[PDB]
RNA sequence: ACCGUGAGGGAAAGGUGAAAAGAACCCCGGGAGGGGAGUGAAAUAGAGCCUGAAACCGUGGGCUUACAAGCAGUCACGGCCCCGCAAGGGGUUGUGGCGUGCCUAUUGAAGCAUGAGCCGGCGACUCACGGUCGUGGGCGAGCUUAAGCCGUUGAGGCGGAG
RNA sequence: AGGUGGAGCCUGGGAGUGAGGGCGCGAGCGAUAACGUCCGCGUCCGAGCGCGGGAACAACCGAGACCGCCAGCUAAGGCCC
RNA sequence: GGGGGAUGACCCCAGGCGGUAGGGGAGCGUUCCCGAUGCCGAUGAAGGCCGACCCGCGAGGCGGCUGGAGGUAAGGGAAGU
């Protein structure tokens, strides 16, 4: 009934370590805060995990404005007019357009403005 | 190209370190006067580990002069765990940190 | 049923309701178990040492903290306590029971008394070539009262007796034979 | 060759470059299959029209493969004595943009 | 060995190889130690010389660094560098974007409350006899002490006070 | 009666804390003084009731965190930067 | 929980799922005893060193380099985990 756990623990650590890129001076191999720093980073990522998709909701937000206004108006106008829509409703891709295909964008831009006034 | 060395070398790894960090990657003969007429200890030593170096080559690793030190380094190891005044109660030992001494000697 | 008689070309004996029956794994092992059990050994770690020396666990209000365990080689913590009651007396009924149904498993092989006579471990190389295979692999000696002489020695020893030859016995996977007097243990059954 | 319809989720702006697509384990199985995908973003060869003008025709793409979670780890942790770990999910079966 | 006047305490420390065949000779050098040759399956197996990990000190290389804040960092986008799981990813980060470490005890904690300098190994709900419910199952009258006998393996089987 | 729907009751094994505060309200004390304490009615937090807001701020307004980075409507709260 | 499950699994919707003491269920490697008609390895036991297949996971497998000799159990048992 010997338990020389050995070889085992050591491993684990390696484990984490890996989890251990080459982050900040130390932890680097910090078989502790090593481990730690982790936990941290983690959860972080997480919250980041759901985060992003937001950072986007906005990103487009501007690149959007960049145009929405360009022509001559804001995203409480557009929007309103847009939803006046009926067989066509989208936002994301819209942007990355106005920039990709000017005409395209430019377009709706109209059909829009209108829908509105 | 060939190389010189020697462990169980009593001395300030560190100090040593400056040693080369000079004559470092440079013409043989050349630095061969750096350490000849530089200062701080090690030198002496340092010099030495350049002669059995220049030697070894030409002799068994072969084109003289055209040579130099593509690279040079030193490492510490074996200590000398040394005992001193018992905290006037508990022991306080230092360590004459042994000293390795490798160093390249390749031909131009 | 298919109570095959040895000597092969000779007769055939009946299957005794007993063996017949179904099966009872649970008990199965169990029988087992209550085997190794009453049959292992024991051990532990020093009583003297592991609580052997004096000890000056040190005052305190100094820079420390404190003849017991938790600083090296010494102590234990709850080790081999030889005083480790090892037995496990299954239970009569229990036991017997096992072997039974047990054997039952065996059935799934008839040793003519007449054999209780053959006199050389090369007469086994014989009554061998009689009926070999892999199950023989198993094998499993056993006469009926007083073992199958020489029959006892070879590269598969083991000579129970129409009395004394249980699961521990062959029960394991295994495959064997019993001299009538053997099925004299059945009576034991 | 560049259209932008929208599936059980926009996931759009394509034409031919098969676009890793959200699950759909009922029509999919259809290996290199064909199926309709309502439009609403008619952008082809510098000519556009309502995504409501569209909502009439559309396209279709061949049920290509079944991407297997493109790695992605989720260290679920906090100082608050709560840890745990689960790897990516979101796959998906791939399929080219059959345009028309 | 070692601290203790004493009674007493009371450690650490094993491993080359198949066997020495254990490194004649030549080299720089006062030497140790380093360069060749030779043993050799291998000596980065080489004399405290099997495996010989981490921490920690080096030598080169990629990337990166002087109007800049935080251990962290992680989400976005960009350039350099390599594509033995190539039209996808590696590594490093310039920016910006959201971010108060980690453990015990705490009404409540980033903590300026304590715990820890760093790494590796030891190190903490166990065993026995009772009793107690639950469950896996053998008979309903169910069940066995101690012992007697049998015992490569050593094979259990009889014992009926309770 | 019961629209509900999923709590309820008895028998039995295994537990933990046995000292909390914060807010609104109705009372006690208190200089109607205290992030004071003391009882009550609801909530609140519990080392994660983690996220939004109020700059920052357990905690008060809204919210119940199984998981899905380049979807969509709103809450409270906001939209000159 | 419920509608039929063939052993899987598949379909609906109800229905949540934040959680420390602490309660119930399920799994993982660790050194050993089986070898329940089990044995791999000098063209490497094992540990080591490094990785963009398998799993929610704790681990697996598998391929490249190292190193001198072991031990693995398809399944149940045990414990100085």
């Amino acid at each position: 009934p010997r338990a020389k756990t050995g070889i085992v623990r050591r491993r684990r650590h390696k484990k984490v370590l890996k989890r251990a890129k080459g982050f900040w001076g130390s932890r680097s191999k910090q078989y502790r805060n090593a481990f730690q720093t982790l936990l941290n980073a983690a959860t972080y990522e997480y919250r980041d995990r759901r985060n992003k998709k937001r950072d986007f909701r906005r990103l487009w937000i501007q690149r959007i404005n960049a145009g929405a206004r360009l022509h001559g108006m804001n995203y409480s106008t557009f929007i309103n007019g847009l939803k006046r829509a009926n067989i066509d409703l989208n936002r994301k891709v819209l942007a990355d357009i106005a920039a990709r295909e000017p005409e395209a964008f430019k377009a709706l831009v109209d059909a829009s403005r209108n829908a509105r006034q | 190209e060939a190389k010189a060395i020697a462990r169980y070398v009593r001395i300030s790894p560190r100090k040593v370190r400056l040693v080369v960090d000079l004559i470092r990657g440079k013409s043989l003969e050349e630095a061969r006067n750096i350490l000849r007429y530089t200062n701080k200890r090690g030198a002496y030593f340092v010099a030495k580990v350049l002669e059995s170096a220049a030697a070894n080559a030409v002799n068994n690793h072969d084109l003289e002069d055209r040579l130099y030190v593509k690279a040079a380094y030193v490492d510490e190891g074996p200590a000398l765990k040394r005992v001193l005044p018992r905290a006037r109660g508990r022991a306080d030992i230092i360590k004459k940190r042994t000293s390795h001494i490798t160093v390249i000697l390749g031909e131009k | 049923m298919e109570a095959t008689i040895y000597d092969n070309t000779d007769g055939e004996v009946d299957l005794p309701d007993v063996f017949e029956t179904p099966v009872r794994s649970d008990l199965i092992g169990k029988a087992v178990r209550a085997a190794q059990a009453n049959r292992k050994q024991d051990y532990g770690s020093d009583e003297y040492a592991g609580l052997r020396t004096p000890a000056e666990s040190f005052g305190s209000g100094r820079g420390q903290a404190h003849r017991v365990p938790q600083a090296v080689k010494g102590r234990s913590a709850h080790p081999p306590k030889t005083e480790k009651d090892r037995s496990l007396d299954l239970n009569d009924k229990e036991r017997q029971l096992a072997v039974r149904s047990a054997l039952a498993a065996t059935a799934d092989v008839v040793v003519s008394d007449d054999f209780e006579d053959l006199v050389k471990t090369q007469e086994v190389v014989s009554l061998l070539e009689a009926l070999d295979v892999h199950a023989d692999i198993d094998r499993l000696f056993v006469t009926s009262d007083e073992p199958s002489t020489a029959a006892r020695n070879l590269a598969g020893a083991d000579v129970a007796t129409a009395s004394e030859v249980n699961t521990e016995d062959l029960a394991p996977g295994r495959l064997t034979v019993f001299t009538e007097s053997a099925l004299a243990e059945v009576a034991e059954r | 060759m560049f259209a932008i319809i929208q599936t059980g989720g926009k996931q759009y702006r394509v034409s031919e470059g098969d676009v890793i697509r959200v699950e759909s384990l009922q029509g999919e199985a259809g290996d290199k299959v064909e199926l309709k995908a309502l439009f609403v973003g008619g952008e082809q060869t510098v000519f556009g029209e309502d995504a409501g003008k569209y909502t009439v025709q559309a396209e279709v793409v061949e049920h290509g493969r079944g991407k297997k979670i493109y790695i992605r780890k989720y260290k679920s942790g906090v100082q608050y004595r709560r840890r745990t770990g689960h790897r990516q999910n979101f796959t998906a079966i791939k399929i080219l943009g059959i345009q028309g």
